[PDB]
This record gives structure tokens, sequence and C-alpha cells, in this order.
């Protein structure tokens, strides 16, 4: 039987720029109990069906993070944005399952919670399943930098606002993506 | 195309304020920072500062501080300097300039001209300059006096006159402009042959022409 | 802060001279400064960035170098469209600071000036105004003092006085000088006059005239 119980369940998710990577391998699990399962905001499957996932095969990828509630659309084969192109990036020859779900109750707090970072700022776009922690200042003008931070001279990483009160676009939402 | 296209020419009144734009086109908006410079008429270039449109982070001169503050608006691509208690220490030309990857300003908007005054529109007087009253040559002018806003424009018989001729920059006298033009020609020809400078105001529509008359 | 010392401000010269321009930094800029040129009209164009890099589309005669904190432009031969305003900028450091600036004037030989004096036109006294206007023509240099005065004392009061930029003829400055008064503070006085001095004499150039004459 499968640790997905260790996933889903987990106190405290990574940020999406230091995205966690768990392998799954010589285990069971029914992969239609979690679909059907009224705990999930999102379960969107690319390149399979969620019907045939019992149904099928090898080893299974768990990537897992928390971003904003409008930034769920960037986690799929073919999109653009911050998360999409500095964070992280799904194949458009993907097999697998994005889900998610409202994690407001757990990752908000009264004031804001901004321990959740994501990377704003970067000279290159990520290749899929590519996870870049490093943290170099960003010159983003001619003014040199020499590694201090400044007007023009920004560090690569920001944090989230977490707000209980926020709109549904702006509340963390926990995601797990499954790879075949 | 890389293109910064600033807005037109502007008048305000003192303690009022202003709102300059700066339309970027023809690169992504985010990519560049746009910053913004000052001259006043026959003095040097002030950085006044820079703006980073993705986050809006913006970086000023001192002597801008409060006076001068800058917006972003991805939406529209175009970048904003609002000058704030407007005085005539104001009344300078206005650029943005594009502060690229690398080597500075790339690109420059032509730059917006802002007049910060309490005048109202006035048609020049215009006033003939005959000697007083002989030498091979004669100086002859034109006084186009007490008028707003500028520009003027004075020619000589229509501007066939092309040669020995000064028309001078304007002076503020009494809150108007006073400009005057000369022109030296042979004392053969004047007064013989008619000499008529043609004043024109676009501001206020008008079209003066004032023939030099020999005193009496 | 970092201030740009710009030297000189003004330079007079001759075509197919050899010219250089210094914009000393106050404090380490590491090569991050910029030329740029300025048009009478008003256009703006880069001439080098990096402190020695030539941008494309500026001529060969251009170029930029660096001793210690001393960054020079020369020219090394100077032509017609190269008379011009001229400013370094650093971007080393926020905020980026301009160098003061550099006229480039038409180097020519000295001229006296033609000075010409002329009463209020009848058409202004109507109006209730005077001005009485004194032209000092292509002269050089562009220094040049007027004084006005009025049954032999001088007036300070009241006098404007506008210049031109270079004559594209013969290189020339000319200068307007203007005396306002009043119509009944022009009608209580006989004569008038205009004075100007110049490095090419000692005894001033003067014209004058008698109210009603």
């Amino acid at each position: 039987l499968c640790p997905f119980g260790e996933v889903f369940n987990a106190t405290r998710f990574a940020s999406v720029y230091a995205w966690n990577r768990k392998r799954i391998s010589n285990c069971v699990a029914d992969y239609s109990v979690l679909y059907n399962s009224a705990s999930f905001s999102t379960f969107k499957c690319y390149g399979v069906s969620p019907t045939k996932l019992n149904d099928l095969c090898t080893n299974v990828y768990a990537d897992s993070f928390v971003i904003r509630g409008d930034e769920v659309r960037q986690i799929a084969p073919g999109q653009t944005g911050k998360i999409a192109d500095y964070n992280y990036k799904l194949p458009d020859d993907f097999t697998g399952c994005v889900i998610a779900w409202n994690s407001n109750n757990l990752d908000s707090k009264v004031g804001g919670n901004y321990n959740y970072l994501y990377r704003l700022f970067r000279k290159s776009n990520l290749k899929p399943f590519e996870r870049d922690i490093s943290t170099e200042i960003y010159q983003a003008g001619s003014t040199p930098c020499n590694g201090v931070e400044g007007f023009n001279c920004y560090f690569p990483l920001q944090s989230y606002g977490f707000q209980p009160t926020n709109g549904v676009g702006y509340q963390p939402y926990r995601v797990v993506v499954l790879s075949f | 195309q890389v293109q910064l296209q600033q807005s037109g020419a502007e008048l305000a009144r003192p303690g009022a304020s202003v709102k300059l734009s700066c339309k970027a086109s023809g690169y992504t908006f985010i990519s560049n920072g746009i910053s913004w410079v000052k001259q006043r008429t026959g003095q040097g270039l002030e950085w006044i500062g820079e703006i980073y449109p993705r986050n809006g982070n913006t970086y000023y001169n001192e002597k801008f501080k409060g006076k001068a503050t800058l917006t972003a608006d991805k939406s529209s691509s175009t970048a904003y300097m609002e000058l704030r208690s407007l005085t005539s220490e104001d009344s300078a030309v206005f650029f943005c300039a594009r502060d690229y990857y690398y080597g500075s300003f790339d690109y420059w908007g032509q730059g917006t001209t802002l007049t910060v005054s309490s005048a109202k529109t006035t048609p020049p007087s215009v006033y003939p300059l005959a000697p007083g009253s002989t030498n091979s040559m004669v100086t002859l002018g034109c006084l186009v006096k007490g008028y707003f806003p500028e520009p003027v424009t004075v020619t000589w018989n229509s501007g066939s006159l092309s040669s020995g001729v000064h028309t001078f920059p304007a002076v503020l006298q009494s809150d108007l402009y006073t400009l005057s033009s000369s022109v030296t020609v042979p004392s053969s020809t004047w007064p013989s042959q008619t000499v008529t400078c043609n004043v024109a105001h676009p501001a206020s529509s008008t079209k003066v022409d004032k023939k030099i008359v020999p005193r009496d | 802060d970092i201030q740009m010392t710009q030297s000189p401000s003004s330079l007079s010269a001759s075509l197919g001279e050899r010219v250089s321009l210094t914009c000393r930094a106050s404090r380490e800029i590491s090569g991050y400064l910029t030329w740029l040129q300025q048009k009478p009209d008003g256009t703006i164009k880069r001439l080098i960035y990096a402190a020695s890099t030539l941008d494309s589309g500026v001529p060969k005669r251009f170029s930029g170098s660096r001793s210690g904190s001393d960054y020079s432009l020369t020219i090394s031969s100077l032509e017609s469209e190269d008379f011009a305003d001229y400013y370094c900028l650093q971007y080393a450091s926020y905020p980026w600071t301009f160098g003061g600036g550099t006229k480039l004037e038409i180097k020519r030989a000295d001229a006296a000036p033609t000075v010409s004096i002329f009463p209020p036109s009848s058409e202004q006294l109507t109006s209730g105004g005077a001005s009485v206007v004194c032209f000092l023509n292509n002269f050089y240099p562009k220094d040049i003092n007027v004084k006005w005065k009025i049954d032999g004392s001088e007036r300070q009061n009241g006098v404007l006085n506008s210049w031109t930029d270079q004559d594209s003829k013969d290189s020339t400055y000319s200068m307007s000088s203007t005396l306002t008064l009043t119509k009944d503070e022009y009608e209580r006085h006989n004569s008038y006059t205009c004075e100007a001095t110049h490095k090419t004499s000692t005894s001033p150039i003067v014209k004058s005239f008698n109210r009603n004459e």
C-alpha cells in the first residue's frame, strides 16, 4: 500500500520554487478513491484518463508545493506565467494528473502568512521538471549589482501574502502532481 | 520598432498638478526600466528618476522627491510622471528614456514641453521699428509684444527676405512674451521698395503684416 | 552620491581641429559612462556607452577613453555637425548623474557689433506703453555689455536682453536690448541712448535719438 497519505496529508508543504518530489515505487494504490474524493477542487489528468488510472502500469513521482488559487491554471502542459516559467513546468508530452485543494484554513494567518515563496525574477525559463533553488541577485537594468541588493538589483524570490479574507484567487492551494 | 511616445505640449497653472505620459511600443514593457529627465531652456540634463514596471519599484533623485511620482500601467504599456504643486521653476522639457539591459539609455521619447503660467491666450501687439534718423545699409525692425503662449513666427516680405535677418528669442515681460526681429537692407532699397514683417501667432489665430514706413 | 564634473563648460574650436572633453567621477564608476550629444534643435543621440564602446550609427572620429577617474570624449577632426552640446552620464550607481555639459561652438575672428537704436512706434504710444529697442548685431565673442541712458544718466531698471545662437552665415552673435517705460514716463524725457561695450574696443559704440525729431 503506497504512502500517498504522507504526500497529501503532510502538515508542511514546500514552497513552489523548492517543490518537493517523492518517488512512489513497489506498492499498490487505489487511484479511483482519490479521483471521486470530495477533498479535491482540481483533478485534471493529461495524457491519461482519470477513469483508467487503476487499470494501467512503473514508478510514480509526486511533486508537491503551494501556490495562489489563480495560479492553479499554470500547472498544465502548455502554460505561461511566473509559476509556469520560473517555478514548475509540466511538459507538453506530460502523462499524469494535477491535483489541488483550497488550503486557506491551513496556510493563511491573521495579518498574513509570508513563509511561502515563489521565484519572481529570472534570466531564463525553466525546462520541464527543473528545480531552481539558486539565489542570485537579478540585474534588472544597465547598473551592475555586485551581489548587493538595491534598486534594479533584486533578490529572485518573493513571498506570497496569504491572508484568510483574501478572495479565492489569492488564497493558498496545495498542489500534488503525479507523473507516470 | 521600439518607440517611446510622449504626451503633447502642456500648459498648467501654478499650484496645479500635471500627469505626463510615455507610451512604449515595439518590446515587452515589463522587461526594461523607464526613466525621466528634466531640461530647462538653455540648461543641462537632470536625472529625475526611474520606474521598473514589472514590480512598480521607483528610485528618485533627492531634488525630485515629492515633486515627481512615477507610475506604470502594464495594461496600456504606458509610463507616467505626475508633477505636483507646479511653479514656474518646473517649466522645462521632460523626456522619458529606456534603461536597457546594458549601455544605459538606448531609446528616448520626443520630449514634452511643460509651461507653468497663469496667463491667458493673448494675441501680440505688432509694432514697426523705423530709424528715427544715412549709411550704405539700413537696419529696420519688428517689435512683437505681449503674446501668450509661445510661439510666434516672424518673416520679412513673406519670407522672400532671408539675408541679414535676426529674430531674437522671446523674453517674459509682465507674464507675457515679447520678442523683436531685425533686418538690414541697402539704403537704396528702403524706403523706395517695401519692407513688411509678417507675424503669425497660431494659438490666437492671428496673422498681422506691419509695413515699415519712414518717420516724419 | 556620484558627482560628474565636466570640463570645459564651453569650448570654441575650428573645423578639422582635434578636441577632448573630460568627465571626472567623484568616486569609482568602473567604466559605466555614457557620452551624449544634443543638437541645437534638442535631439539627443548616444555617442558612446561603457566609456569606450562606440554606438552603431556614430562616426569613427568619435572615441571614448579613460585615464583614472578622468573619462574623455575625443573628436579627432571636427565637422560642422559636431558643433553641439555634450553630456556625460554615469550609470554605475543609483541615482544616475549627468555631467554639467559642454557647449562646443565655432571659433572665429573678433568683430564689433553694428548698433541700432529705435524709438517707440506711434502705434505703441497710443496704447500707453513705450519700448525703446537697441540691436547689437553680428559681434564676436558672445560677451558684451549694454548700458542705457536717459538725458545723459544711466537707467538700470526696466531693461530686458535676448541673445541669438551662432549665425549660420558668419558665426557671430547678436543681441537685442529693450528698455520698457510707460508712455507718460517716455514723454517726460528728451534723449535716449544705448551704449555697447565689447572686447573689440575700449570706447563704447554709442547710439542716440531725441524724442521729438
